[PDB]
């Protein structure tokens, strides 16, 4: 749906491209292994390697654990994974480690996905951005103690007629059952009441969108050799996650084709049926016929002069 | 600061070193060797082939090797090729660990081959078999493989309880089982306690299997020339624990008699530190009697005063 | 009394497809959530489905569903058309088995949300064995049968439920299916009169009728031009097995060893030792009028006296 109008004199509703909202994009984390000589390992079964208690290297890039290799081709010949500090530094706190992706622009995101290198960590969440330098708001709690950590019901779930922009606990990933590889999804539109009738709720059309969606992993999940703390038992526990996947379309509301980079350095939509903006909220000002609608798949949202 | 304040020894891998010190009542590749072999299977072109575990395992030699003694964690690429495969229709099957001293243990990760063993549950020794206690217990229906035993989330630290979070049914891509003696939240501290102590220290461990996973089309039969389709088989079992010795020293040195020159064993021996004497250090050595012999945590030393 | 040998009663039986992709020229599907394995370089994450192709790798038809050692095929991308969602398959046994178990395993799709499990014994008539739901709730709105509690088990030996557990997009990779029709029946150990008809067919049809989603369709759909759909945010639906094995005894109420191929008949039919008698060691030889002929029992041959 890359068109304005194919045939006939007025135009429909058009949708950019579903690229990928972490391809070739930097992101910004808080910790990262490698200019601190740092040796760990742990049960080696993750990849072979006799005893895998090798270093974090900054200067080598076939050492390298940074979050240059959280996103990437994901090619599974070789895959390449972001590593954090290990619990020497003492990964639990009231705050967390959290890591942040940039985009410039609402986006349109639909699913948020993570691929654990080492394990799922017990208690962690993702989290929205609205609007630039706006409020967060989480999508989902994974945690096994959501009555404890977030003080919310496990397994939560929202009824018809409910509050659905708020978000829920459950424990689906709370055992480290793969310990290499972990896959969790979580999609926007998952047990939404109004899923069905989206396209007809601006409740979840503006909640759905998204700027910046960042992680935040609370508590790692430990085997429980915590209480003797030993140095290689401190050095065993750590966070790695190899592929970050997030879906999402350049959110321009329906109506403009592609989004292009302009010498302002900021993504901008290439608006159609007479509109300009980031998002095309407005139409141009000689085209105030009518206010300004989104793009229903059945109507057109062109704003005549 | 060993001397001035604790450090409590580090924790490794049990196995490397007590590979020989494994038993089970159930190994292929006996006098009569046979088939076994299960269904869906993808990544071998042949359906299946015969267990010779007449010989250790070799790379080319014998890859054919099911003993329990040779099954170690992934120390080379081949881990993908080495596990014990069991008999077919088999429903008591038990292994343990052999330990020279008593050692510490926490937790341990078994990788099933087929399928995760219907029932499990972990027996405990902590006087060498003198008791037998239990850490817990797994079924894929609790009621049917251990009635009486509560289900559901954490109620005590030290409760045996049944869970069927680890008894699934797709465990076919190197499936594993989680348990942890001590849970990482439920804890609300580190009593040091003998109550605590000795539902932790292990003389020798004990794994038994009480039923295994069926299909549906054993149940119809009782022949022999079907049962080959059930068994157990675990890729690697690790277990992580440390040398006992009340938070003196980082490190216990190799046990003496022993001429392992090989890196990476636990051994059980503490050296002594803090004016105190004994195996484990659990006496307060020459001219140091005259206090009581106390545990050291965090910083604080608690050496024995001169008399 | 003594029933035949296990056989995989898929691997000489034929498979029919209602649909598969590749047979309308080139096709190009892109993977859920992730990129193409880097084997190709290829930024637009699609490989190219094909049905006429040198390339071994390009093809996926269903010739590579159970004959096939690690293969699939994969159902045509959605971009084709809506109507793909309803795909069925076909096993051709050629002959009434005794089917005990079926196992059903994805390569590159989520598992099937919502799909039947068709039995079949005179080719005409099918009747469900159990109902696949994506979740717990579409069991009693779609399928209007109440879904199982906890572990799956059977309330009666001729009872059909609606189980969820196995829909679960958590195996994103290859995920499975492991179906059971015997145990937790109350008469399990000894199979029922009742059971051995419920559990004896002679074709299964794998009819697939809905693809688990992550709400991607969702968020862009066109309910007033169905004709008219986005390929990029529907290419990531579709669905793929690569395993479909399956066991079961011949029905001959075990009294053989065996049920080797025939080569006079193009059959596999079990012999008639055990003093049986009949084409189908289904009837007793003249003579034993005194005792009327019926099935064996696990426990004794019960020979025709
Ligand atoms: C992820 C998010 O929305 N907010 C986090 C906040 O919770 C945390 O305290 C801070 C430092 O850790 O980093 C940011
Ligand atoms: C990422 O974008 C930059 C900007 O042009 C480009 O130079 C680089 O090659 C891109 N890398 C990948 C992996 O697409
Ligand atoms: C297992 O059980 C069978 C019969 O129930 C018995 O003959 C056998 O000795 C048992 N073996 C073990 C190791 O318990
Ligand atoms: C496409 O496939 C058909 C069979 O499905 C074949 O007959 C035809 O030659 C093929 N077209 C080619 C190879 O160009
Ligand atoms: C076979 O697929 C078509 C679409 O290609 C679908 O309309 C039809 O319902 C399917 N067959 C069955 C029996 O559902
Ligand atoms: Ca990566």
């Amino acid at each position: 749906m890359d068109e304005c109008t194919d045939e006939g004199g007025r135009p429909q509703r058009c949708m950019p491209e579903f690229v990928n909202a972490a391809f070739n994009v930097t992101v910004v984390a808080t910790n990262t292994c490698g200019t601190p000589p740092e040796e760990y390992c742990v049960q080696t079964g993750v990849t072979g390697v006799t005893k895998s208690c090798h270093l974090c290297d900054a200067g080598q890039p076939h050492l390298q654990h940074g979050a240059a290799f959280l996103t990437d081709y994901n090619n599974q010949a070789d895959t390449t994974w972001w590593q954090s500090q290990t619990m020497l530094a003492g990964v639990q706190y009231p705050s967390s480690i959290n890591l942040t992706l940039h985009l410039g622009k609402a986006f349109d995101i639909t699913y948020v996905r993570l691929k654990f290198h080492t394990s799922r960590p017990e208690s962690f969440a993702i989290y929205k951005r609205t609007w630039e330098d706006g409020p967060w708001i989480p999508y989902q709690y994974y945690s096994g103690s959501c009555e404890n950590t977030y003080s919310k019901a496990n397994r939560g779930f929202i009824r018809t007629g409910g509050d659905e922009q708020q978000a829920l606990c459950t424990d689906e990933f709370s055992d480290i059952s793969p310990l290499t590889g972990g896959n969790v999804a979580f999609s926007t539109l998952e047990g939404r009441p109004s899923a069905y009738n989206f396209d007809n709720s601006p409740v979840l059309q503006e909640w759905v969108t998204a700027t910046d969606i960042s992680v935040t992993l609370n508590r790692l999940n430990t085997f429980g050799d915590e209480v003797f703390n030993d140095p290689k038992v401190l050095k065993s526990y750590y966070y790695a996650i190899s592929d970050f996947a997030v879906g999402g379309r350049c959110k321009c509301n329906g109506h403009a084709s592609e989004c292009m980079k302009n010498e302002f350095d900021k993504l901008v939509c290439n608006c159609k049926h007479n509109t300009y903006g980031v998002d095309c909220e407005k139409c141009l000002p000689f085209f105030n016929d009518r206010p300004w609608r989104r793009a229903t798949a059945e109507s057109a949202s062109e704003c005549l002069p | 600061g060993c001397a001035e304040g604790s450090c409590y020894p580090a924790t490794g891998d049990l196995l490397i070193g007590r590979a020989q010190k494994l038993s089970v009542t159930s190994t292929c590749g006996l006098h009569k060797p046979e088939p076994y072999c299960i269904v869906s299977h993808l990544q071998e072109d042949k359906k299946c082939f015969i267990c010779n575990s007449q010989d250790p395992y070799h790379e080319t030699l014998n890859p054919d090797s099911h003993l329990i003694e040779n099954v170690v964690t992934t120390f080379a690429p081949n881990r993908l090729k080495i596990w014990w495969q069991s008999e077919n229709g088999v429903e008591n099957v038990t292994i343990q660990l052999d330990l020279e001293a008593e050692f510490h243990f926490t937790h341990l990760i078994m990788t099933f081959k087929t399928f995760r063993p219907a029932a499990m549950l972990i027996e405990r020794s902590s006087d060498f078999g003198k008791t037998w206690g239990v850490y817990r217990y797994f079924a894929y229906d609790c009621e049917a493989s251990f009635p009486g035993i509560s289900t559901g989330p954490m109620k005590k630290v030290d409760d045996i309880i049944c869970d069927s979070r680890y008894s699934d049914i797709e465990p076919s891509t190197e499936g594993e089982v989680i348990f942890r003696a001590l849970d990482p939240a439920f804890k609300i501290e580190d009593p040091y306690s003998p109550r605590i102590q000795n539902l932790l220290k292990i003389t020798n461990l004990r794994i038994k299997f009480v039923k295994l996973h069926t299909l549906g089309d054993n149940l119809l039969d009782s022949r022999m020339e079907i049962r080959e389709k059930y068994y157990y088989a675990v890729y690697d079992m690790v277990v992580r624990g440390n040398c006992f010795c009340y938070g003196h020293a980082s490190e216990c040195a190799p046990v003496d008699g022993f001429n392992e020159e090989v890196e990476g064993m636990v051994h059980g021996h503490c050296m002594c530190r803090h004016n105190t004497k004994g195996l484990n250090c659990e006496l307060c050595m020459d001219f140091y009697h005259d206090l009581p012999w106390r545990p050291a945590e965090g910083r604080n030393s608690n050496a024995c005063k001169k008399c | 009394g003594l029933f035949p040998a296990i056989l995989n009663l898929a691997t000489n039986a034929h498979i029919s497809a209602n649909a598969t992709c590749g047979e309308k020229g080139p096709e190009m599907f892109c993977k859920l959530v992730e990129h193409v394995p880097g084997r190709p370089v290829r930024h637009a994450q699609c490989r190219v489905c094909d049905g006429n192709s040198t390339n071994p790798r390009e093809r996926h038809p269903i010739s590579h569903a159970i004959d096939g050692t690690n293969n699939w095929w994969q159902s045509p991308s959605i971009q084709n058309g809506r109507e793909y969602h309803w795909v069925t398959v076909t096993l051709d046994l050629r002959q009434v088995f005794q089917v005990a178990y079926i196992i059903i395993k994805a390569a590159n799709a989520p598992r099937p949300g919502n799909w039947i499990l068709e039995r079949s014994v005179d080719g005409v008539k099918f009747k469900p064995w159990q109902y696949y739901a994506v979740s717990d709730t579409e069991c009693l709105t779609r399928y209007k049968i109440t879904p199982r509690r906890g572990p799956p088990t059977y309330r009666a030996d001729n009872e059909v439920i609606c189980t969820s557990y196995y829909s679960k997009l958590v195996p994103l990779e290859h995920g499975e299916i492991h179906t059971s029709l015997i145990n937790g029946r109350p008469s399990a150990d000894d199979p029922s009169p009742q059971l051995l008809e419920f559990t004896s067919a002679r074709y299964i049809r794998l009819r697939l009728q809905r693809i688990r989603t992550l709400n991607a369709d969702l968020m862009t759909l066109s309910h007033r031009d169905l004709r008219d759909l986005d390929p990029i945010v529907t290419r990531r639906y579709y669905y793929s097995i690569k395993d479909i094995s399956v066991g079961g005894m011949c029905i001959c109420y075990g009294h053989a060893s065996s049920c080797p191929w025939d080569e006079e008949a193009k059959q596999l039919q079990c012999q008639c030792e055990h003093n049986t008698c009949g084409e189908s060691c289904d009837r007793c030889c003249p003579g034993y009028h005194q005792q009327p002929w019926r099935p064996g029992t696990i426990s004794s041959g019960n020979e025709c006296e």
